[PDB]
């Protein structure tokens, strides 16, 4: 519910879906076995009309496909 | 050991300057001058 | 205007719900 | 020996007001020894306390500077190598251009070696002379002429320090951006001393009219 | 002991809420001042014990604390408009030994 | 799960983008946020120092401002319209009669983009530049979309006007980023399309507005020539006039075929 | 030996009145070593407060002592200094007691202020000023 | 003036805050839009007369919830300066 | 007589603490919230034995946000591990903002004083935590009707307290119209005390242990080529420093920070650097073999 | 479950609330309190966050015989998603001064909410160790080489902390101790490099007297620990090799980087011995006058 | 310099103005700015070649905005007693002048 910012998409770029002993990340970290270390998952950075740019694991219950990269 | 020597002679000095330097500043403050 | 919400642009620049 | 404990710890104090996360500022120019004026990269002034024994012989000239986030007050400082626009050109990579593949203007050849490469290996020469040194070397010519390479031959050739910037690096994006990234440019080239700068382009920085409107 | 408690004295010096730079444009002889805040907008607003709107005058820097943009004290480099005439221009100055002949 | 995953996402915090503009000394370094202002940061163990290098992109933390991981390049929405233009494509020979402009343009494009090492034999600067200018009606656009759908390569592809902004040297970041994704990408061909407003030259005596023309053309010189200079990436320019153009993008060297369609 | 700050800052008067009126070095060694090295404030502060009780009897040696404790500017040492002077001189002041409370009048900490003035009122206690000139 | 100017600061700051008046609305209302980028629909406390103010005054607002504390008469632009004399 | 409020000052157990640090933090910039289980004994004692955290909204605060459905959970299940006493409030953390209630603040902070009048709001700020201060500060609300009788002095009688101010601008608006500040003392044991000071394995292992002698060498290296710097900067100072009036000295000869005090802080910590290391060395190199 | 491990890296907090739950369940003298440990793991690192009671009966009589309430643990899981959905079960503390035997049969009920195996965290209530007040062990089930059979047995993992930056500072608030067994100045490592000197000693103790105990009380020959024992030897020094006088010579070198340093420190305060002479100068024309 | 005047060197210039930022307003707010720093000479040098058509406009843009200088000069002898700020100006012919100048 309201209130929440609307922004855009810069890009779906998708960290490795977890299950991987090692991390679970497209870059690879330091360390030997890593799963929740600064392994997170589907990553998708959106950018504000707060006029930044933001990194996270996002929401699950809506799909890399559901995320275009420029998609509100 | 030769090192040895050579620091203690400086740490020495050091006592030497103590001894001198504040033995004076005593003195000002038990005089009038103000 | 989204059909039952609404997509304002604040005059700070800024858009929400 | 409690009161020399009592400095560790005091000490310790001072360090994590110190210690990261930080701002950048610039040094404007001091009012005091415990007091100065910065302009943050935020794009606001304020005037800031001087944290005890951090310099005041560089600090007073223009130069990159540590604040904080949150207390804004100067708390550290930034060398004049770092906060760079973008690192040297000439003593990191080198260009694709010396005079074994320049061709003709022989006529410019003798102008250049007298601007750019007798000052680097004795900048005294013109001084026990005494002649002033020229200033700065303007090259202008309809487009193709090979005067952008002529920089990249003579600065490959004397191997000193370049810097690579442009107009579209000082360019404003946020606020206090743009005035900040000249600055940059030259405090970099002193402290690797000596350094060739070259701006590829003024021609969309100096414009023969301003509207002066916006 | 003097070298250790300066430094604790030094901590809420370091641990100030901002200031600001501002220009006063004019006083109000309410007892306030008109100060076009450098970075931001126009506010009126009230003056300390330190100053006064007599030792107050248009196109003098003053130093803001930004509790509320509390006048604070006198800056002592204020801009001179003449200044920047010159000085974006840059000009030296002659005497008649270069206009000899 | 499916909204178990979502709690797990929610409860989780965002994290603010930067790239390692500078190393300061080797546990703190400088960064140049997406937010803008640089800041001096810290690091998290996870992330090696010598895969921190300038221009790489990393996370920070939004209430520590600390360096958790290495982020890919960041890349502009604008850009992912551009890979989505392909459409209107056709055949080998999809202009007829203009054919023969068709096997001109393949000599700089297509010959050097799969072998560039028949040009080392000849020894001359790889064949970078074309510009394509003619009476409107001809497609000079139609040919770029059949000599991005037949050779296969990486394509972009720009919207007229789309690409400036309200913002002077913002509207240049934008194509020196695509610019960037396109070196990164191989055999990438790179389409300047109707290129009219965008290409003017010095005027102003107009408004302010012709001085964003000349900060966005000043980022193509020093692109075409300068520490970059292109041989697997080539740059396809279209006009509708060829003295729209500043002399500098009508400079040869940077240019090298002029293409005439009639 | 307690870990209870309210326990030690009793166990500085406690002191104060067994040792009051003889000047016993072990009472007042154990203050002042309690006072400097201790990070609890109420315990410091009655830690000096307690050398002016010890040293009632010999009251000429208080201001040259406790001038070192004053010296800190550690809020609590300075409060507990200025009670213990005014303890000390109350019967009978002297010209260096009265100056060692000058500067804690313009010490702008206000617990720091209060106790000076009432430790200077507690010195000067129906004093003239053909007296003492300072009155 | 004393028991005046009690209830005169009760009502006004710290931070007057310039505006510029866009519109009036006619109960006791503006809207106004700042030199520092946000609009407020502001009230007019209604003892500064509330229409003898029109778009182009130079307004004051509180610290607090903007209310029209109060209106500048004259702001002196360099632009009139110009016309006006000097000597 | 009416019923008297008097001073009170709110002691944070060292867990309750934590607590609030890590949910408070970790979940900035959205707000965050939790009830404070603790208990009152005393008259100037509200003691937070511990916290918890109910959970996170994007709505943040509000009075319907609080939710009692989740408190009435977790209440039993501190119960049947017989830890349950009395919820003495409710803590909320502002995100980079000062500690000040906010107006929706006062109408949550309304409802838990009919529960329990002894009942404080006690309003975080985490990132400006790590600093070498942890900025914390109390509130707890007092009737509108009392401000106006002048019962402000009230809350502050029979003690001279620690009494400041940490925070104005917002506070002092919202102490003056509804609140009375509480300062914070912190509570800990002596156990805790250890597990607190004790954050090392490596306490045993840091005199056996010891750095790269080629790391040593540079650092010997970097050091007495920054003190000879200082020197020739030294040098040009002291040709003179004999004419009157020091302040004149430090600026034409420059005594700039003083280049002997500047030498003296290089000089002493690479010397005791040393000491130490040797004394590692000699150590290792006889006891071992 | 996850069969890699390394370190277990302990938040400060956890410590401090096993030890506020144990004196409020009451308990002593053989009778425990467990609570559940709560944290991040399919992590070679361990990283416990948190931890909490559960309501536990432990017997006197028989320590193999427990009361565990089970259905309280998936409840009380819910709540930890409302505090932070990245908590889960990854062991279990223990309060007790050691390791018992019934702690292996305990062990077991967790593994059905684990995906990692579950971690034993003795938090002591009396704080012994000489490093932190923490032991920790993972149990692991492997094959034993000796001849004798498959065990599960608890295996000791190193321990270390991950403190927050918000909560550290909550620590040094608190903490009134100036700190002597953390780094300082030269006087503060100078009994820090002691403090080192006395912790090998007590180690170095327990190892003599347990191999006593094996060839005449008679303890299980583990080769496991042996074998780490003989390469204390191999990597041990011998005297006369040239590394060994490279460290003579390496002495000489840092010695006399002191040697100049000292005296440097001795010309600098030479130079305030003459200025508080000059001071004291001026002074006598300054009493005179007067 | 004998005289003690401020130097400012005009050029008909728009970059030494970044406030005003057109020359037909700076002229009175430019002579009030020498009236403060007085005694003060204004060099306007006309050069007349600045821009590309504004010398086949009206013969120099400059020489525009000087009329509006020299304008007001007609009373500047008594206004509050006596010139103080010299308007010194050059030019590289006075034949290459309008004749109402
Ligand atoms: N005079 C020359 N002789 C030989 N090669 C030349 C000459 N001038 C330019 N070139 C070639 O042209 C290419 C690009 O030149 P560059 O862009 O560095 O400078 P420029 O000719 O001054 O260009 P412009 O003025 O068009 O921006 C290079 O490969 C360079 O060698
Ligand atoms: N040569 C052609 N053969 C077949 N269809 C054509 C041709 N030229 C144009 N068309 C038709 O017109 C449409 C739009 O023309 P297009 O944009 O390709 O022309 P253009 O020559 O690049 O013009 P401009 O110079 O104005 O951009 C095509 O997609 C196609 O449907
Ligand atoms: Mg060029
Ligand atoms: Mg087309």
């Amino acid at each position: 519910q309201l209130p929440y910012l609307v922004a855009n998409v810069v890009e779906v770029m998708d960290m490795n879906e977890i299950e991987d002993k090692e991390n679970s990340e497209s870059t690879t970290q330091g360390g030997n076995v890593n799963l929740d270390n600064t392994a997170v998952g589907k990553a998708a950075v959106v950018k504000t009309s707060s006029r930044q740019t933001v990194f996270l694991p996002m929401v699950g219950l809506v799909d890399p496909d559901k995320l275009k990269p420029n998609d509100l | 050991q030769v090192f040895d020597e050579r620091i203690k002679f400086a740490n020495q000095l050091h006592d030497e300057y103590l001894v001198s330097m504040r033995y004076p500043e005593d003195k000002k403050t038990q005089q009038n001058e103000k | 205007i989204i059909k039952g919400k609404y997509v304002i642009n604040l005059k700070q620049i800024a858009k929400f719900v | 020996r409690h009161l020399k404990r009592e400095l560790k710890r005091a000490q310790e104090e001072v360090k994590r007001i110190q210690s990261v996360p930080l701002v950048i500022g610039q040094f404007l120019e001091p009012i005091d020894q415990n007091t100065g004026i910065v302009s943050s990269t935020t794009g606001m002034s304020y005037v800031v306390r001087i944290l005890s024994t951090l310099d005041r012989e560089l600090l007073k000239p223009s130069m990159s500077v540590a604040l904080h986030r949150h207390s804004n007050a100067l708390v550290d400082i930034l060398p004049p190598d770092s906060d760079s626009s973008i690192s040297v050109m000439g003593e990191n990579e080198k260009p694709d251009v010396t005079y074994a593949d320049v061709g003709g203007l022989d006529m410019q050849k003798q102008e250049i070696r007298e601007a750019v490469e007798l000052p680097l290996v004795q900048a005294d020469l013109y001084e026990q002379i005494g002649i002033d040194p020229p200033r700065g070397v303007l090259l202008y010519g309809p487009p193709g002429t090979g005067k952008t390479m002529l920089v990249k031959a003579v600065a490959n050739s004397t191997k000193a320090a370049f810097i690579r910037v442009n107009g579209s690096e000082f360019v404003h994006k946020y606020l206090g951006e743009g005035p900040r990234m000249v600055r940059d440019v030259f405090r970099l080239a002193r402290e690797n001393a000596p350094s060739i700068i070259f701006i590829d382009e003024v021609d969309s920085i100096a414009t023969k009219r301003f509207d002066a409107q916006t | 002991n003097d070298k250790v408690r300066f430094i604790k004295d030094e901590l809420r010096l370091l641990q100030e809420p901002g200031s600001y730079v501002g220009e006063v444009i004019k006083i109000v002889s309410d007892k306030k001042v008109l100060v076009k805040v450098q970075p931001e907008g126009k506010y009126i607003v009230d003056v300390a014990k330190d100053i006064n709107v007599k030792d107050l005058k248009a196109s003098q820097r003053v130093c803001l604390r930004s509790d509320s943009y509390m006048l604070h004290k006198v800056l002592e480099n204020k801009a001179d408009p003449l200044v920047s005439l010159m000085m974006v221009e840059k000009v030296p100055d002659s005497t008649y030994d270069m206009v000899g002949g | 799960d499916k909204t178990e995953n979502d709690i797990k996402a929610l409860q989780s915090i965002g994290q603010l983008i930067g790239e390692v503009m500078k190393e300061l000394s080797e546990e703190k370094y400088i960064v140049k946020a997406s937010s803008g202002p640089r800041y001096i940061v810290g690091v998290r163990n996870s992330v090696d120092r010598s895969k921190l290098k300038k221009g790489v992109r990393v996370t920070l933390d939004i209430t520590t401002l600390t360096i958790m991981r290495i982020l890919p390049r960041e890349t502009d929405p604008l850009v992912y319209n551009m890979t989505s233009f392909e459409q209107g494509e056709i055949t080998f020979d999809g202009i007829g009669g203009l054919t023969e402009q068709i096997r001109e343009l393949r000599e700089v494009i297509e010959l050097p983009l799969k072998n560039p090492e028949i040009f080392q034999r000849v020894g001359i600067k790889p064949p970078k530049g074309v510009l394509l200018y003619g009476p409107p009606g001809t497609g000079k656009t139609l040919l770029a979309k059949a000599v991005a759908a037949t050779i296969g390569a990486n394509f972009i592809f720009s919207p007229a006007s789309g690409i400036v902004d309200k913002y002077i040297g913002e509207s240049a970041r934008i194509i020196r980023e695509m610019f960037a994704y396109a070196k990164e990408h191989e055999p990438c061909i790179i389409f300047m399309d109707e290129v009219d407003a965008i290409g003017g030259r010095r005027f102003s005596e107009g408004t302010s507005a012709d001085r964003e023309i000349q900060r966005t053309l000043m980022e193509l010189l020093t692109q075409m020539d300068g520490f970059d200079n292109l041989g697997q990436t080539k740059i396809i320019m279209a006009t509708n006039r060829p003295d729209t153009l500043d002399p500098a993008l009508l400079r040869p060297g940077r240019l090298d075929r002029k293409v005439e369609i009639p | 030996a307690s870990d209870e700050s309210l326990l030690r800052y009793g166990g500085a008067f406690t002191i104060a009145l067994a040792y009051a009126g003889t000047g016993n070095n072990s009472a007042v060694k154990r203050l002042l070593h309690v006072a400097v090295s201790d990070s609890n404030d109420d315990v410091r502060r009655a830690a000096v407060i307690a050398l002016g009780f010890v040293l009632l009897r010999d009251y000429t040696t208080v201001p040259r002592i406790v001038q070192l404790l004053s010296k800190s500017h550690n809020a609590h040492v300075r409060c507990g200094t200025a009670f213990a002077l005014g303890i000390a001189c109350a019967g009978k002041g002297l010209q260096s007691a009265i100056d060692v409370l000058d500067p804690l009048t313009k010490d702008p900490v206000d617990f720091v202020r209060q106790a000076a003035m009432i430790a200077l009122s507690m010195i000067l206690i129906q004093q003239t000023e053909k007296l003492n000139p300072q009155v | 003036q004393e028991e005046e100017k009690k209830q005169l600061e009760e009502i006004r700051g710290n931070p007057l805050s310039i505006g510029t008046l866009e519109e009036i609305i006619d109960d006791d209302h503006a809207i106004v839009t700042s030199p520092t980028m946000p609009d407020y629909y502001v009230s007019i406390l209604s003892f500064v007369d509330k229409e003898l103010l029109e778009p182009g005054c130079s307004v004051l607002l509180h610290h607090k919830t903007m209310s029209i504390v109060g209106v500048l008469q004259d702001d002196a632009d360099p632009m009139v300066s110009v016309m006006k004399m000097d000597k | 007589t009416g019923r008297d409020d008097t001073k009170e000052t709110v002691y944070i157990s060292s867990i309750a603490l934590l607590k609030m640090l890590k949910h408070g933090r970790a979940g900035v910039p959205m707000e965050v919230m939790g009830l404070m289980l603790g208990e009152f004994v005393d008259d100037y004692t509200v003691n937070v034995v511990d916290v918890f955290a109910m959970p996170q909204s994007g709505t943040g605060v509000s009075v319907e946000a609080v939710d009692d459905v989740f408190q009435a959970k977790m209440m039993d299940m501190l119960k049947q591990t017989g830890r349950d006493q009395m919820v003495v409030g409710w803590y909320h953390s502002h995100p980079g903002f000062g500690c000040w209630l906010s107006s929706v603040d006062v109408n949550t902070q309304k409802s838990f004083e009919q529960l329990n009048s002894r009942a404080v709001a006690v309003v975080v700020d985490p990132i400006q935590s790590v600093k070498g201060k942890v900025v914390i500060d109390a509130f707890r609300l007092i009737d509108t009707g009392a401000l106006i009788n002048n019962l402000e002095p009230r809350q502050t009688t029979s003690n001279t307290g620690l009494l400041n101010k940490a925070n104005i601008q917002a506070l002092i608006h919202g102490l003056n119209r509804h609140y009375y500040s509480l300062n914070i003392d912190y509570h800990k044991t002596a156990k805790e005390t250890k597990m607190l000071m004790n954050l090392h394995k490596e306490q045993w292992q840091s005199g056996l242990k010891m750095y790269d002698y080629e790391e040593k060498e540079e650092s010997n290296l970097a050091a007495t080529k920054s003190m000879v710097k200082i020197a020739e900067q030294y040098s040009k100072r002291i040709e003179e420093e004999k004419e009157l009036t020091e302040e004149e000295l430090k600026t034409r000869y420059v005594g700039r920070q003083d280049p002997k005090k500047h030498l003296s802080e290089t000089a002493d910590e690479t010397l005791e650097n040393n000491i130490v290391s040797v004394l590692t060395a000699g150590v290792n190199s006889v006891a071992i073999k | 479950m996850s069969l890699q491990h390394e370190k277990v890296t302990i938040a400060p907090l956890v410590l401090l609330s096993a030890l506020d739950h144990y004196e409020r369940t009451q308990t002593k003298e053989n009778k425990r309190c467990v609570g559940v440990i709560l944290g991040d793991a399919n992590s070679s690192t361990i990283r416990v966050t948190n931890s909490f009671a559960l309501p536990f009966e432990e017997d006197e009589k028989n320590s193999d015989v427990w009361f565990l309430d089970h259905n309280y643990i998936e409840n009380m899981n819910e709540m930890c998603k409302k505090i932070n959905a990245k908590e889960k079960l990854i062991g279990w503390y223990h309060s007790g001064p050691k390791l018992r035997a019934s702690d292996l049969k305990i062990n077991e009920l967790f593994k059905k909410y684990t995906q990692n195996n579950p971690l034993l965290l003795i938090v002591d209530v009396k704080q012994q160790g000489v490093g932190l007040p923490t032991d920790a062990y993972v149990a692991i089930e492997q094959v034993k080489d000796d001849g004798t059979s498959t065990e599960k047995t608890f295996l000791h993992l190193p321990c270390t902390i991950e403190a927050e930056e918000a909560e550290e500072i909550g620590v040094e608030h608190l903490l009134r101790d100036v700190r002597d067994q953390a780094a300082g100045g030269l006087s503060i490592r100078l009994t820090n490099q002691l403090k080192s000197l006395k912790g090998l000693q007590s180690k170095l103790k327990d190892v003599v007297e347990y191999l006593d105990k094996v060839i005449n009380k008679e303890l299980p020959i583990n080769h496991t620990i042996l074998g780490k024992l003989q390469d204390v030897f191999n990597l041990l020094p011998n005297l006369g090799t040239p590394d060994d006088d490279e460290i003579d010579v390496e002495n000489h070198d840092r010695i006399n980087i002191s040697n100049n340093l000292q005296k440097a420190l001795t010309v600098k305060t030479n130079d305030e011995l003459m200025v508080i002479y000059i001071s004291n100068l001026v002074r006598s024309i300054i009493a005179f006058d007067d | 310099h004998h005289t003690d005047c401020k130097f400012i060197r005009v050029s008909g210039a728009e970059l030494v103005q970044k406030y005003i930022g057109e020359g037909s307003r700076m002229v009175r707010e430019l002579f009030v700015m020498a009236r403060e720093h007085a005694p003060s000479i204004i060099f306007m040098d006309e050069i007349d070649s600045i821009g590309s058509t504004r010398v086949e406009g009206s013969g120099g843009g400059d020489s525009e905005v000087q009329r509006t200088m020299l304008e007001l000069l007609n009373q500047l002898d008594g206004f509050e007693t006596s010139k103080n700020i010299k308007i010194i100006m050059a030019t590289n012919r006075l034949d290459i002048l309008d004749p109402a100048l």
